[PDB]
């Protein structure tokens, strides 16, 4: 049971609760960022310089 | 005549303070006279008026009203404070007049 | 305390007063009392206890002679098991600003006679102890809460309590105070509970133990008391628990133990509250709730 | 400073409440909630909406009427 | 002693004005504007400084500094936005904060109210001069007209205009003393805000039903602290959806054209939150009258507490006042439209009406229907 495993190990102790928010905010960020950028770039295929780019680059 | 005497009953249902269980007098805004009046209310009449109000507020925090059945009815509304208040304002006008005099 | 049960175990059997309702007493019939005696006052569920200058033998004989009921089926020799009572974290506020002082009781669900932890819990209750307006000790009392109580005039009296039942219980405290100091008292009180779960020392427990040991002996100060112990030991703990034993269990306790146990039944739990009197200054369950964590 | 204890004199009122951990956050969404959302909407939509719908017209009118005065009336150059 | 929350000369304040504060248990969402208004102030002030650190109060450099602030300053563009749009959401919020007060007779708390009116005037003045700093077309002509208002005073008038400009026609001195002025005012706001809230505390908050809530108060925290955090994330969503997706929606574009002392744009309208007054100004076809009407268009707020006749506090139980109240809202909603239209028929006539309408619903109707209602209750 995660809710109990979590409560007992993470949410109970007001000190571990913090560690969770930090540790979590870190993971949440790194993922929410890729995802959104991934969503956005996809919604604008071939319009961004990330796409055009290869045409005047080097190889 | 019996004109604004039926209008009154209309307005009374229009206001809707009865939907909360408040007598017309439970809604009076507490200025100086009203405050004095309320201090003259007999123990029980005061404790009842209190519950009515503390209950209406609890309703308002919940965003509800009383089931239609419990609503006060235009003719069963006791003007429990009206007479006291009348006197308070009466005693006052005396003083006021007596002091300019 | 009734209102406390009344809401702590709300919706169950324990939530009832011993005296019963007004309607019941006004209508209970000869039949019911009869049927009550018939259904409940039965040999397997009774215990003839006695203490003093008496022959165990001569006692058992007199028993065989007048305490003679017979058992045929298995039903008669069966001791029913009661349907469990559900603990509810809630509150009941009975206000009357016309009463001289206010009364407040707070508790969490207890383990129940069986559990060995009840020992630790009682040691715990010793550390906090109790106090009241006439204690000579005053500002020097070893009970941190009693001191503060004295220092700031927090109350007229307060007391810890570990009421136990077959399968459940109530572990808490009760204080009486003036309308204008309920808040601080309640504040200091929860405060002392949290200290229990987090920073109890070896000095506090040592004394706690000695205080319990003495209360445990004063429990048996007379024949009536010793008989009451024996009557309630068989009926609840199963057999009889000797002082030599109790004492061994009480010695086994220490800091780590108290903390681990109080944390077990007190930390972050939703308590039950009962307030009676001019209780305006004490307020919000939400607040009292938050007093259940972080010392 | 502190107003908790002075406020007012109250007698004979009992209140029962339950911890938040024992109850539901948003209970009876259908049987209770929405019904009242509607209850309220109804009672009020006729004191509110009217004057708004009213100004609306005055808006659309004055708007279209200012546009009409831009257009030309043939009866000026049919000479 | 005992707790360090009630004794400490400071924490006893954070605690005694926002944590142990006695709050009515039934205040509705119309009570969440106090905090949003507060939050704006801090947000405005913060984003403001950030900008002041790249602005340059000088005619020959104001426009290009703001432009540079955006195109070059890292996230400058975002900060510029937030600051400009915060000005709007600040007004939106202050307007609802006012209505609420009007509809629920909070103005019966006279000092708390009068300080409020003062706040409004100050916020207006502030938002005005801020709008002048980028030195755009509106910036200039705005500065010109508003400072010109004093010219309506007999004798001095013109004299007063000389200071305001620092010369004999808007120019650099005006721009720098405006930047100084803008930089300063926000703090006076924050200052008075503190008084506003102090007078409040003497009495306590009002509530929808308008009857003493002493029988049922609750600790601001966690009830209203959580309710306000939420009320924040809601205002914040459209504020950001607006500022991030449609930046210039709410703003006039004339300010994208560097001021020209010789050309008054033909479509010269003020920031949206001032239109309604701009509308009244153009109603009265007389210099001094239009000015007086304008002044009174806001100053009339000081009279409200004195034009209360109902024997009840709020309009919750006054269906006639309600209608009149909502008829008043739509009344303003119109003036705003009028202000955004040219001075031509049918507008001119519709205008003078809504204005005449505005002053009547407040000075004559409300106090009248109020008296009437009293009799219908048999009082
Ligand atoms: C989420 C919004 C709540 C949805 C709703 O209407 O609740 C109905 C209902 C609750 O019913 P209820 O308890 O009877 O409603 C009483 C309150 O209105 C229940 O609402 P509440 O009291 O819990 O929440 C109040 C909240 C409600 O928010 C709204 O009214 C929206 O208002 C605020 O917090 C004020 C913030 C306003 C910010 C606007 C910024 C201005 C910019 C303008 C451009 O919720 C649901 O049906 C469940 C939806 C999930
Ligand atoms: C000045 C220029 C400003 C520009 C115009 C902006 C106007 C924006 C459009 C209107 C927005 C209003 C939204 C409508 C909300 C509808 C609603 O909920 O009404 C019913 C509801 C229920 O009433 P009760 O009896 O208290 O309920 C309890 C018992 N059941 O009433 C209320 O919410 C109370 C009124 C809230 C005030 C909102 C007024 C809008 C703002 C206008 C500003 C007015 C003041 C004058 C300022 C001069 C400068
Ligand atoms: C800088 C501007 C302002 C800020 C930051 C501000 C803030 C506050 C705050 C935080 C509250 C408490 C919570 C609430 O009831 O909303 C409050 C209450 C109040 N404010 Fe303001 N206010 C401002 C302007 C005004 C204005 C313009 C008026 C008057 C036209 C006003 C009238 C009131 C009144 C009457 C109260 C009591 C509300 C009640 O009855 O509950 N305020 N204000
Ligand atoms: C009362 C809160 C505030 C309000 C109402 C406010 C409002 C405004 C307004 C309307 C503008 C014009 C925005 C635009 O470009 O369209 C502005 C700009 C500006 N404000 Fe404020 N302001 C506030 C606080 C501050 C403070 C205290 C500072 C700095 C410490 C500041 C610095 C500036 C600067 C530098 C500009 C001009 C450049 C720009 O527009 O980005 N503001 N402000
Ligand atoms: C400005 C504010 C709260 C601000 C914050 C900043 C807290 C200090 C901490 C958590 C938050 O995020 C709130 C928004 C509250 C204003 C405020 C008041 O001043 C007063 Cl007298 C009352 C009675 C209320 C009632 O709701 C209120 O909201
Ligand atoms: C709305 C208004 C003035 C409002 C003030 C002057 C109040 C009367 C008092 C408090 C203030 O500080 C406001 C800025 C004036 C009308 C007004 C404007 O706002 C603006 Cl931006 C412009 C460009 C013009 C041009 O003609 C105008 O007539």
């Amino acid at each position: 049971a995660l809710l109990r495993q979590a409560y007992s190990a993470l949410f109970r102790r007001t000190s571990t609760f913090a560690l969770t928010v930090v540790l979590g905010a870190v993971l949440f960020e790194r993922a929410f960022d890729q995802g959104a950028d991934a969503i956005f770039e996809h919604l604008n295929e071939g319009k961004l310089w990330k796409h055009i780019k290869h045409k005047y680059e080097a190889s | 005549g019996r004109l604004m005497d039926r209008i009154r009953k209309w307005y009374y249902n229009a206001a809707g303070f009865n939907k909360y269980g408040l007598m017309r007098d439970d809604t009076l805004y507490e200025d100086d006279d009203v405050k004095e009046a309320l201090k003259r209310l007999p123990k029980d009449l005061y404790n009842e008026r209190m519950f009515r109000i503390k209950r209406a507020l609890d309703l308002s925090l919940k965003h509800r009203i009383l089931p239609k059945e419990q609503w006060v009815k235009y003719e069963e509304d006791k003007p429990y404070l009206e007479p006291y208040l009348k006197e308070v304002i009466r005693e006052r006008l005396e003083r006021e007049a007596w002091n300019k005099k | 305390f009734d209102y406390l049960h009344a809401t702590a175990f709300q919706g169950t059997a324990l939530a009832r007063t011993v005296e019963g309702t007004t309607e019941n007493i006004k209508h209970l019939t000869r039949a019911d009392l009869a049927s009550y005696i018939d259904t409940h006052f039965k040999a397997p569920r009774m215990v003839l206890a006695a203490a003093g200058g008496i022959s165990h033998k001569e006692l058992v004989d007199a028993a065989r002679q007048h305490f003679s009921g017979v058992s045929f089926t298995y039903k008669e020799d069966a001791v029913p098991i009661l349907p469990r009572c559900r603990f509810t974290g809630s509150e009941i506020r009975a206000r009357d600003d016309a009463l001289p002082v206010a009364h407040v009781a707070l508790a969490v669900e207890g383990p129940g006679w069986a559990d060995p932890d009840n020992v630790v819990l009682h040691v715990a209750n010793a550390i906090i102890g109790r106090y009241d307006r006439t204690f000579g000790g005053g500002k020097h009392l070893s009970s941190r809460l009693a001191a503060l109580a004295v220092e700031h005039k927090l109350c007229h009296s307060f007391q810890t309590f570990n009421t136990s039942y077959s399968d459940t219980g109530l572990f808490g405290f009760h204080f009486v105070a003036d309308p204008l100091s309920i808040d601080d008292m309640m504040f200091c009180a929860q405060g002392e509970w949290m200290r229990l779960c987090t920073s109890t020392t070896e000095s506090e427990v040592k004394r706690a133990k000695n205080h319990l040991r003495s209360a445990m002996v004063a429990q048996l100060d007379g024949t009536t008391p010793v008989c009451e112990t024996i009557g309630s030991h068989l009926l609840n703990y199963g057999r009889r628990i000797s002082l030599e034993e109790w004492d061994s269990r009480i010695s086994a306790v220490d800091a780590r133990m108290v903390r681990d146990v109080c944390s077990k039944y007190i930390y972050d739990k939703c308590p039950a509250l009962a307030a009676v009197g001019p209780i305006e200054q004490l307020l919000d369950y939400n607040r009292i709730r938050s007093g259940m964590y972080w010392i | 400073g502190i107003h908790f204890g002075n406020l007012a004199r109250v007698r004979h009122i009992i209140t029962y409440s339950l911890s938040p951990f024992e109850q539901r956050a948003i209970p009876n969404i259908f049987s209770d909630a929405l019904p009242n959302v509607w209850r309220r909407f109804s009672s009020q939509v006729f004191k509110v909406a009217p004057p708004f719908l009213g100004a609306y017209l005055l808006y659309s009118w004055g708007t279209q009427e200012f546009e009409r005065l831009k257009r030309k009336n043939p009866a000026d150059y049919e000479n | 002693a005992p707790n360090i929350r009630k004794s400490h000369p400071l924490l006893k304040m954070i605690n005694n004005s926002l944590i142990d504060l006695p709050a009515p248990s039934n205040i509705s969402a119309w009570w969440n504007f106090g905090s949003l208004l507060a939050v704006c102030l801090m947000t405005q002030i913060l984003t403001g400084l950030l900008l002041a650190m790249h602005y340059t109060a000088d005619t020959s450099l104001a426009f290009s500094s703001v432009a540079h602030t955006c195109r070059n300053v890292q996230y400058g563009w975002l900060i510029r936005n937030l600051h400009a749009n915060g000005a709007s959401f600040f007004f939106i919020c202050i307007f609802l904060h006012i209505g609420r007060g009007l509809y629920y007779g909070s103005y019966l708390y006279k000092e708390t109210w009068n300080t409020g009116v003062i706040l409004l005037l100050t916020l207006m003045a502030t938002a005005f001069v801020g709008y002048v700093l980028p030195w755009g077309q509106m910036s200039f002509w705005g500065a010109t007209v508003i400072t010109n208002l004093f010219s309506a005073i007999p004798y001095i008038g013109h004299t007063l205009v000389e200071w305001a400009w620092g010369g004999f026609s808007v120019d650099n001195p005006t721009l720098t003393r405006f930047f100084a002025l803008h930089f300063l005012l926000p703090f006076a706001i924050a200052g008075i805000t503190i008084i506003h809230l102090t007078f409040l505390h003497e009495s306590g908050s009002n509530n929808p039903l308008g009857i003493s809530s002493d029988s049922d108060k609750i600790p601001f925290h966690p009830y209203y602290s959580f309710k306000d955090i939420l009320g924040l994330t809601l205002m914040l969503t459209p504020f950001l959806t607006l500022a991030l997706f449609s930046p210039n929606l709410l703003g006039d574009p004339e300010n994208f054209t560097p001021a020209n002392p010789l050309v008054t744009p033909p479509h010269i309208k003020p920031e949206w939150y001032f239109l309604f007054a701009y509308a009244i100004l153009r109603s009265i076809p007389n210099k001094l009258g239009g000015v007086l009407a304008l002044a009174a268009s806001v100053l009339i707020l000081f009279l409200i507490p004195f034009l209360h006749k109902s024997k009840q506090r709020t309009m919750t139980f006054r269906p006639l006042s309600q209608t009149l109240f909502w008829l008043l809202v739509a009344n303003l909603l119109i003036l705003t439209w009028i202000g955004s239209q040219p001075v031509e028929h049918p507008f001119i006539i519709i205008g003078q009406m809504a204005s005449l309408s505005y002053f009547t619903i407040l000075l004559i109707l409300f106090p009248t229907i109020g008296t009437l209602e009293n009799k219908m209750l048999n009082y």
